[PDB]
């Protein structure tokens, strides 16, 4: 929840789900994974 | 615990 589509994601940043909707975002420019942050 | 890539 708390994650509308008012804005897309950041460049060089893939995404992936590791659980029940755990769409953790894959930072490409830095090669890393982080929960919600860029979207919301 | 951050997930892998
Ligand atoms: C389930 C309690 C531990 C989860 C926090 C660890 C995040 C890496």
């Amino acid at each position: 929840f708390e994650i509308p589509d008012d804005v897309p994601l950041p460049a060089g940043w893939e995404m992936a789900k590791t659980s029940s909707g755990q769409r953790y975002f894959l930072n490409h420019i830095d090669q890393t994974t982080t929960w919600q942050d860029p979207r919301k | 615990g951050p997930p892998p890539y």
